[PDB]
This record gives structure tokens, sequence and C-alpha cells, in this order.
């Protein structure tokens, strides 16, 4: 459920399924890893590991989200070719990003 | 730079193939339990004395 | 960052900062209510849970 | 890079965030007008 919230929302921001689509593949594959580093170190599927990784479902997507947002102002207001354009938006997101 | 697999998106696109893949197979073999072992052991000694 | 970045550039730190913010503002909308939005589920809660 | 394609509701959406940006760049001009009392106000 909160995952569809999560999608939802940033939808009705963008206004534009593709651009939604991005963010959204982030999550599954963060949680997946989640569950292998789980495996190897040992952890069970407990009700709090659950719980923390619903918490995280927000927090998993805001790098995606960051660089989505930006790459599509930056296009429709310069109007440069996507690739350059979304090359060049996630040089200046890069240092937001990894802090 | 960070560019390489924007350069190519087939690494990219294999590296999230390698990890869903790992972690599909990870899922089965995890233990499933309400609680983790946070309570504090305990070891009982017993000395019957007739 | 950017109000920094802009004081950087040589932009005034007031006129920077103001000008930062309204760039910003979206994303972080954005990551603030994409979280809100993972905690609803939990607040509005119906089960034994 | 590789999805992305160049190219009512949304229209709404869209011009009330614009307004909520002029707003918002005008109340934070108004605010730093007002700087002390914001200082007093976070302690």
């Amino acid at each position: 459920e909160a995952m569809v919230l999560v999608f939802i929302v940033m939808y009705l921001f963008l206004h534009n399924v593709r651009y939604t689509l991005i963010p959204a593949i982030v999550a599954p594959i963060a949680l997946l890893g989640t569950f292998t580093v789980m495996l190897l170190a040992g952890f069970s599927i407990n009700v709090l590991t659950m719980f923390g990784m619903v918490l995280a479902i927000g927090i998993i997507v805001d790098d995606a989200i960051v660089v989505v947002e930006n790459v599509e102002r930056i296009m429709a207001t310069e109007g440069l070719s996507p690739k350059d354009a979304t090359s060049k938006a996630m040089k200046e997101i890069t240092s937001p990003i990894i802090g | 730079m960070s560019q390489f697999f924007i350069r190519r998106p087939v690494f990219a696109w294999v590296i999230a193939i390698f990890i869903i893949i790992f972690g599909l197979l990870s899922i089965p073999k995890l233990p499933i339990a309400r609680f983790p072992s946070v309570a504090p052991p305990q070891v009982n000694i017993s000395a019957t004395y007739p | 960052e950017f109000a920094k970045m802009l004081k950087e550039e040589g932009m005034s730190l007031i006129e920077a900062t103001v000008a930062a913010a309204k760039l910003r503002l979206r994303p972080i909308l954005m990551t603030s209510l994409a979280f809100t939005c993972g905690v609803i589920p939990l607040v509005i809660a119906t089960g034994a849970s | 890079a590789t999805i992305l394609k160049p190219i009512g509701f949304f229209a709404w959406f869209d011009r009330s965030f614009d307004k909520v940006t002029k707003k918002y760049e005008l109340m934070l001009l108004k605010i730093i007008k007002h700087t002390v009392p914001m200082m007093v106000i976070f302690l």
C-alpha cells in the first residue's frame, strides 16, 4: 500500500507517467538488495525489519525524485536535447544527492 | 565523472538484473519470526535435596 | 547547498538564498510529501496491529 | 535518458505551483525583513 501511495503522489506532481516510472523501479531493487544483505548477515524477516522497510519506502525514492525533477525542469526550460540535458542535470545534482 | 553507465545502458541494466535476481533468490531462505532474540538469555540450574 | 554555491558565484547572500529557496522548493516538497504518503498507511490503521 | 522522449487538471496544477512559488518569493522577502523575531520564535 505505501508503495502505491508513494507512487501516486509522484505522478500527481509529475503529471506524466513516463517521468514517474524512473523513481518507482529504484525501490524494489533496493529492497531486494536489503534482503540479500539480511541473508548474508543472518537477519531474519521480523516485524521490526518490515516496519523499517515500510518507513524506508518514502526515503528510498528521494534520490531518484531529485534528479527526475531537475532533469524535467531543465529540459522544459532550456529545451536542450534529452541526453545532454540529463547528463548536465546529473552534473549539477550529484553533490546534494550524495550528501 | 560517474558517466560510464550513462554512456552504455546495458551495464546498469545487467547490474539491476543481478540485484533483482539475487534478492528473489535470497527471500525464500530468510528465516521468519515475529521478533528477534531481543530477550536476555537465561540459564537454569536445578539441584534436589530430598 | 545552493545558497552557498550562489554565494560562490558572487550572488548576494540574501538574494542568493531567496532564489535558491524558490528554485529548490519543489524537490523538498516532493521528498517530504512522498515520505508522508508512505507513513499515512500506518497512521490510519484498522487492523489488530 | 533512454525512456524520455522529446516533447486541464495538470494545467491547473502547474499554474497553482507557479502562483505558490510567486507567493513564496514574496513571503520569503517579507520574512527576511523580520529576522530577529524569527530567531526569537525559533528559540
